[PDB]
């Protein structure tokens, strides 16, 4: 009787901090971004009614968490094995890729960004054989990224950390670039606790 | 869903 009173609420603590997360995201606020992580990662064990709508808003958060971490190669979501976080968003931009049934045209457009960022944050890192892993492994080799596909292990045998295509790649625009595109692709409704928190205080 | 929709890192 009780669990889904519980479970209506466990939905609406959890959507109104991944809109609080997406608007700290969008302000290039990561600090709050990973507390608010840590806030919607306590609510994942709690009973969570079976809702289509929050499946999808996870899988997003999930993106987003790796690629906010995506320069921080001491850390791996994917545990069990060991994953930059930018592999980690790969898999998961595929999770996102099935479930929300999108043609590839819009997707693939998307995917090009993480493999190019997967493989130049390996770069600057100066774990070469690890860039040339993720490059042979998940990038397309299609004319679009022959160009660039071509330049990166040119880089990574001469380790070049200083050519312009490592040095004017901007790690902010990629986040952003990523986060309308992930947003794109959910509805804007404003969260109830966050009306209901609007007429109270006024 | 705990490892379904995994959020944070786990540090090395």
């Amino acid at each position: 009787g009780e669990a889904r009173l519980e479970e209506a609420v466990n939905r609406w603590v959890l959507k109104f901090y991944f809109h609080e997360a997406l608007r700290a995201f969008r302000g290039s606020r990561y600090g709050d971004f990973r507390q608010i992580r840590d806030i919607m990662q306590a609510l994942l064990v709690r009973p969570l009614g079976k809702e289509h709508t929050v499946s999808r808003l996870l899988r997003v958060m999930q993106c987003l968490s790796r690629i906010e971490e995506g320069e921080n190669l001491d850390c791996s979501f994917d545990m069990e094995a060991e994953l930059t976080p930018l592999e980690s968003a790969i898999n998961v931009l595929e999770m996102i890729k099935t479930e929300f049934t999108l043609t590839e045209a819009v997707v693939e457009s998307s995917r090009k960004l993480v493999k190019e960022a997967a493989v130049i944050i390996c770069i600057k890192n100066k774990e070469f054989e690890k860039a040339s892993k993720i490059l042979k492994k998940h990038m397309s080799k299609d004319p679009t990224t022959q160009k660039l596909r071509n330049d990166l292990l040119n880089i990574i045998r001469e380790k070049n950390l200083a050519h312009p295509v490592i040095q004017n790649f901007s790690y902010e625009t990629f986040q952003q670039k990523m986060l309308r595109f992930l947003e794109s692709h959910l509805d804007d409704a404003e969260p109830y606790l966050l009306t209901m928190a609007k007429k109270a205080l006024k | 869903r705990i490892p379904n929709y995994q959020l944070s890192p786990t540090k090395l």
